[PDB]
């Protein structure tokens, strides 16, 4: 059974400029397992980005979170990148900090 | 309350680009503590969790070792399914197991659990007696046979009554400044116009531990878990959880609307309007 | 610890 990927992106603290904070790049319900995930900071790949948190649902389709430290910026973009078989494109998902 | 041990166990082949990769995520509540992932240049089963410093170097060798055992053992129960469905020996295939116990606030065991899934479908599945198992096709009705002759049951009876359940007690005890805090949620509503005169009003629950929580927004004392939007609770990175609730409402009839948190961590549920 | 899984 082939389930697409949920991607949601968010930070742990309200975003305030300045302050540290992280930035959450929870990617779900996707079958098969094998899938890639890139956190990106103005469309350059963030290199220290740790997984973690992988598991699966009831139905069985898999869980799993990027996350990585950052300072926000009035500038500053940041998305997540997502490759996975039952996706044509890679998809992108960038943090809306208004949400 | 009540707590738990869980053990999310993956195997997925991969033909033509070598052995089939495995991985052992271990969970106490809604906190990684172990992890094993069988990709790393060194495959070592590691900490995921601060207070499992308390273990000695023989428990991690000994863990890494039933690991790469597992891994092994894996590889030849993806061969063996390929003969139990007569599939192609060149399309990847995967093999989940979720494994655990769960304790009261006195230690003992309440549940047990085995459950079993190929390719995203349930297979086999230990039930709650913890002495029958439950196939959900064919194939896995031949390895229910098997396992009754070997008495697979009653092995995963005495590892869920005793080993389970003495290692979660451990757990718990390592790691209780972690495992048993409680982080009270910190609540906020965001307000978004839409088109024909309308907002969304969203609630957000921030930083609370452990992951169980409640959000629902009201209108006169009543619910609207009908046309409420929201996110399944997730993790954001430090170990606490987030979530959001969302309704659409008519434009300047917001202040009639309230957000309702409830959370072991709350005495006093919060209640927040825009 | 995680159990010792048995053959499928
Ligand atoms: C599946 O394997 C081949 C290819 O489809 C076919 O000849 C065979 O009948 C199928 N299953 C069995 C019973 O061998």
């Amino acid at each position: 059974i082939q389930k697409t990927p949920q991607i949601q992106v968010y930070s742990r603290h309200p975003p305030e400029n300045g302050k540290p904070n992280i930035l959450n790049c929870y990617v779900t319900q996707f079958h098969p397992p094998h899938i890639e995930i890139q956190m990106l900071k103005n469309g350059k790949k963030i290199p220290k980005v740790e997984m973690s948190d992988m598991s699966f649902s009831k139905d069985w389709s898999f869980y799993i979170l990027a996350h990585t430290e950052f300072t926000p910026t009035e500038t500053d973009t940041y998305a997540c990148r997502v490759k996975h078989d039952s996706m044509a494109e890679p998809k992108t998902v960038y943090w809306d900090r208004d949400m | 309350g009540p707590h738990s041990l869980r053990y999310f166990v993956t195997a997925v082949s991969r033909p033509g680009l070598g052995e089939p990769r495995y991985m052992e995520v271990g969970y106490v509540d809604d906190t990684e503590f172990v992890r094993f992932d069988s990709d790393a240049e060194n495959p070592r089963y590691e900490p995921r969790a601060r207070w499992m410093e308390q273990e000695g170097p023989e428990y991690w060798e000994r863990e890494t070792q039933k690991a790469k055992g597992n891994e092994q053992s894996f590889r030849v129960d993806l061969r063996t399914l390929l003969g139990y469905y007569n599939q192609s020996k060149g399309g990847s295939h995967t093999i989940q197991v979720i494994s655990g116990c769960e304790v009261g606030s006195d230690g003992r065991l309440l549940r047990g659990y085995q459950q079993y899934a190929y390719d995203g479908c349930d297979y086999i599945a230990l039930n709650e007696d913890l002495k029958t198992w439950t196939a959900a096709d064919m194939a896995a009705l031949i390895t229910k046979h098997k396992w009754e002759q070997a008495g697979e049951a009653e092995r995963l009876r005495a590892y869920l009554e005793g080993t389970c359940v003495e290692w979660l007690r451990r757990y718990l005890k390592n790691g209780n400044a972690t495992l048993l805090r409680t982080d009270s949620p910190k609540a906020h509503v965001t307000h978004h116009s839409r088109p024909e005169d309308k907002v969304t009003l969203r609630c957000w629950a921030l930083g609370f531990y452990p992951a169980d929580i409640t959000l629902t927004w009201q209108l006169n004392g009543e619910e609207l878990i009908q046309d409420m939007e929201l996110v399944e609770t997730r993790p954001a990175g430090d170990g606490t959880f987030q979530k959001w609730a969302s309704v659409v409402v008519p434009l300047g009839k917001e202040q009639y609307y309230t957000c309702h948190v409830y959370h072991q961590g709350l005495p006093e549920p919060l209640t927040l309007r825009w | 610890s995680s159990i010792e899984f048995a053959r499928l």
